[PDB]
């Protein structure tokens, strides 16, 4: 779903 | 009353995180020097938003504990937070002072940008009111922290664990309270008052940016999925 949020989260 | 060497070690490091945000005088200076179109400001608060968001995920977790819960929670804190660190920032940035005549001149600017008349009103009364707080930088990142950081937010598997996370912060907010105004030791209750006057914004924003007087509400990718926009 939220997979820009996600990416940003997650680096 | 005093702060312990923990509570000194954490208030540096929230303040240094949350000097990576782009300076008020940045945004003053830019919206000040010209007088733009709605379709000018429509794009000046999309680019602003945008970079706000991704310098609002590094700071989120920079947050003691926030690597250590679940992943969905992350999640739920960011986008049930977002919209809310933002007017708060709008807030800290619009009650900074500038010189004779400029305060004025960035509020009209504001209020003829191109968002909606009933918009504007509650905008405001939240600015004017975060203002009768005389908040530190301090008290603006430590209470950012306290939103992002909100227990109650929907969707949360995990609401102890949250908890957990934003109890020392509170603890430290409220020492502050206590030491720079002992004149009003009411001051740390009408911080927390503010909160759920944020959380009101949240609701209607998708009505406040649909309504800018613009032919087309272009936004990012990235504010597509915060904001929940097309
Ligand atoms: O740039 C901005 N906000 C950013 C957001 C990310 C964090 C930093 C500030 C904008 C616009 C001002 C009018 C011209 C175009 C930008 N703004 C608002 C504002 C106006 C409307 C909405 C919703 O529709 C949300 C916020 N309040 C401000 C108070 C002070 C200085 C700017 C301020």
């Amino acid at each position: 779903d939220h997979q820009l949020l996600r990416y940003l989260l997650d680096k | 009353m005093e702060l312990t060497p923990d509570q000194q070690t954490l208030l540096h490091f929230i303040m240094d995180s949350y000097n990576k945000q782009r300076m008020p005088q940045e945004i003053t200076n830019k919206i000040l020097k010209e007088a733009f179109s709605a379709e000018e400001n429509f794009l000046i608060l999309t680019e602003m938003a945008t970079n706000h968001v991704q310098v609002l995920v590094e700071f989120t977790k920079k947050l003691p504990g926030f690597q250590t819960l679940d992943h969905e929670d992350q999640i739920a804190l960011l986008k049930g937070s977002a919209v809310e660190a933002m007017f708060l920032r709008s807030a800290e940035i619009f009650n900074k002072k500038l010189p004779s005549g400029h305060s004025d001149l960035l509020e009209a600017r504001i209020r003829n940008s191109g968002i909606s008349d009933e918009y504007i009103t509650p905008m405001f009364s939240f600015y004017k009111s975060i203002g009768e707080l005389k908040m530190t930088q301090e008290e603006y990142a430590l209470l950012t922290a306290i939103v992002i950081l909100s227990p109650d937010r929907q969707y949360i598997k995990d609401r102890e664990a949250v908890e957990k996370l934003q109890e020392p912060l509170l603890d430290v907010l409220q020492k502050l309270c206590k030491i720079h105004q002992p004149e009003n030791p009411q001051h740390f209750a009408c911080l927390l008052g503010r909160l759920t006057e944020l959380r009101t914004f949240n609701h209607h924003h998708a009505e406040m940016l649909m309504s800018w007087r613009v032919n087309d509400h272009k936004f990012t990718p990235l504010l597509c999925e915060i904001w929940d926009v097309q």
